[PDB]
């Protein structure tokens, strides 16, 4: 259908090292 | 003169290296933008003529120019 969106574009929610 | 990695992240294996120049950082900032942005991008350029009316890119020299997710909302 849809595919689609997605944002943006955010640096939100890092990466992580851990 | 050494940038971090970019986007999402703190770390990987870094440097904008042979020449030329600057860690070319796109930052949306809708207007206003009051508490707004949460948009990096960056992949280096050779030059600083990004400086214009409705931009995003500003050139990013000197160090690590790199912010975060801006959002430390605060």
């Amino acid at each position: 259908y849809r595919g689609w969106k997605h944002w943006v574009y955010y640096t939100c929610c890092p990466d992580t090292p851990y | 003169i050494v940038c971090h990695t970019t986007a999402t992240s703190p770390i990987s294996a870094v440097t904008c290296p042979p020449g030329e120049n600057l860690c070319y950082r796109k930052m949306w900032c809708d207007a206003f933008c009051s508490s707004r942005g949460k948009v990096v991008e960056l992949g280096c350029a050779a030059t600083c003529p990004s400086k214009k009316p409705y931009e995003e890119v500003t050139c990013c020299s000197t160090d690590k120019c790199n912010p975060h997710p801006k959002q430390r909302p605060g």
